[PDB]
C-alpha cells in the first residue's frame, strides 16, 4: 500500500 | 463526497491481513483528497494520513503529501529477528509525461527505531560501519535514524488491459539516495518489468516475462541500512520457496550458521510464464499458467576471507529455480491467485513451500 | 474480499 503510485514504499513488500 | 472501506484477505506469506480506511475527496473545497488508511498482516502494521490533488497544475501535475508509520516484526517475515518502528513525512510530485508514462519527484523523512536484534554478522557490520558497537552477546539494543532522502519513480504501462492482461508491457522503476544531514548514506534502485506478449489471435496463449532488479549500496564508508534490504521468494517474486528465504543467512555471535534470511542489497528475479486456455468448463475469469521462476539475493560487502568457513553470501550466482502451474481466479471474496510449485534448485537453508496462495 | 461504502 505505502508504495503505490505516486508514493515511495514504507514497507516491506511494497518496493 | 467521501468513502470508506475495509476489507480482508488471506494468504501463505502474510497470514489474514486487514485493510481499512477513509477518504474525502475535495475536503473542505480545498482540490485535496484527504485519506487515512492502515493495513495490518501477520508481520507488520501501516498507516498513514495523506493529502492528494492529482490536479496540482490544470494540466494534470499531482502534489501528495502524507504523515506515515509503520512497525515491521522480522521474525513473522521469516528473518532473523528484529523491530523496525518507523514513523515520517513524505512529500511527491507525480507528471503525466504521455499516454503511458509518468514520472514522480520526491522529498521524504523517515525515523527508524530498531530494537530486538539478535547479533549477527551482516547487521553488527553494518552497526560498525554506522560507528555504533552494541553487545553481542544479548538482544538488549536500540538503534535510531534520522533520515532524509530524495525520491523518484518512472511508470510506464502500455497493457491492453489491467485484469488477465494479454499484450503489452508494465515497467516500474524507483530510486532513492540520502540528502546530506542524513544519519545513513546510501542510494537504492529498483526495476520491475512484465511484457506480456500474445501467440494466437484471440490473445488465449500468451507468454509472461517478468525481471525485477534490486540494488542498493552505501555512499562512503557506510552500508545501506538492513532495514532497507530486498528479499526473494514467494508467491510473488520465486514460485515454490517460502517467502524472504532466498539469499544470504544470519550468521549469529555465541561464530553460528543457522537458516534464518536476512536479506541483502543485491537482488534479481526472473520469470518466464506461459498463459494458456483453462482445461475443462469455459472462461474471461480464470487464467491457468505454468512457469519457471528464478531469483538470487546477496550482500555485496559479506567479508567472505574473515568468514571463510561459511557460504559466500557476497556471490549472485546462487541461482534458486522453480517450476509449476498457478491459477488465477477473480473469486466472492476477490482476486485469488494459487499456485503450486517445485523448487528444483535450492541453496543450503533455503526453506521450500509448493503450495501458495492469496486471496484479496 | 473488500467492502467499500461512499458517503
Ligand atoms: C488542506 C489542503 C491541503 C493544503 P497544502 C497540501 C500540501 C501537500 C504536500 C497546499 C500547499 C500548496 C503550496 C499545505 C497545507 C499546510 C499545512
Ligand atoms: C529487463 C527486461 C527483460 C525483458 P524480456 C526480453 C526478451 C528479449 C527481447 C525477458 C524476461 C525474463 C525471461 C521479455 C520477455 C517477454 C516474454
Amino acid at each position: 500500500f505505502s508504495g503505490r503510485w505516486x508514493w515511495p514504499s514504507r514497507s516491506v513488500g511494497c518496493g | 463526497t467521501g468513502s470508506f472501506n475495509f476489507g480482508i484477505g488471506y494468504g501463505t506469506e502474510s497470514g489474514v491481513s486487514f485493510q481499512a480506511g477513509v477518504q474525502q475527496d475535495n475536503w473542505l473545497g480545498t482540490g485535496y483528497a484527504v485519506g487515512i488508511n492502515g493495513t495490518k498482516n501477520d508481520y507488520q502494521t501501516y498507516a498513514e494520513l495523506s493529502v492528494t490533488n492529482p490536479y496540482f497544475t490544470v494540466d494534470g501535475v499531482s502534489l501528495g503529501g502524507r504523515l506515515f508509520y509503520n512497525d515491521f516484526q522480522a521474525d513473522d517475515a521469516d528473518l532473523s529477528d528484529y523491530t523496525n518502528k518507523s514513523y515520517g513525512t513524505d512529500v511527491t510530485l507525480g507528471f503525466p509525461i504521455n499516454e503511458y508514462n509518468s514520472l514522480r519527484a520526491g522529498l521524504g523523512y523517515v525515523h527508524n527505531s530498531l530494537s530486538n536484534m539478535q547479533p549477527q554478522v551482516a547487521m553488527w557490520r553494518y552497526l560498525y560501519s554506522m560507528g555504533e558497537h552494541p553487545s553481542t552477546s544479548d538482544q538488549d539494543n536500540s538503534f535510531k535514524t534520522d533520515d532524509f532522502t530524495f525520491n523518484y519513480g518512472w511508470t510506464y504501462n502500455k497493457l491492453d488491459r489491467g485484469y488477465f492482461p494479454t499484450d503489452g508491457s508494465r515497467v516500474n522503476l524507483t530510486g532513492k539516495v540520502t540528502i546530506p544531514g542524513s544519519d545513513n548514506e546510501y542510494y537504492k534502485v529498483t526495476l520491475d518489468t512484465a511484457t506480456y506478449v500474445p501467440i494466437d489471435d484471440d490473445h488465449k496463449w500468451v507468454v509472461l516475462g517478468r525481471t525485477r532488479w534490486g540494488y542498493g549500496d552505501g555512499l562512503g564508508g557506510k552500508e545501506m541500512p538492513f532495514y532497507e534490504n530486498f528479499y526473494a521468494g514467494g508467491s510473488s517474486t520465486v514460485r515454490g520457496f517460502q517467502s524472504n528465504t532466498i539469499g544470504p543467512k544470519a550468521v549469529y555471535f555465541p561464530l553460528c550458521k543457522s537458516d534464518d534470511a536476512v536479506g541483502g542489497n543485491a537482488m534479481a528475479v526472473a520469470s518466464l510464464e506461459f498463459i494458456t486456455p483453462t482445461p475443462f468448463i469455459s472462461a474471461n475469469s480464470v487464467r491457468t499458467s505454468f512457469f519457471w521462476d528464478m531469483g538470487t539475493v546477496w550482500d555485496t560487502n559479506w567479508d567472505s576471507s574473515q568468514y571463510s568457513g561459511y557460504p559466500d553470501y557476497s556471490d549472485p550466482s546462487n541461482i534458486r529455480m522453480s517450476a509449476g502451474i498457478a491459477l488465477q481466479w477473480m473469486s466472492p471474496l476477490g482476486p485469488l491467485v494459487f499456485s503450486y510449485a517445485q523448487p528444483f534448485k535450492k541453496y543450503d537453508g533455503d526453506k521450500a513451500e509448493q503450495f501458495q496462495f492469496n486471496i484479496g | 474480499w473488500n467492502w467499500s461504502k461512499s458517503f
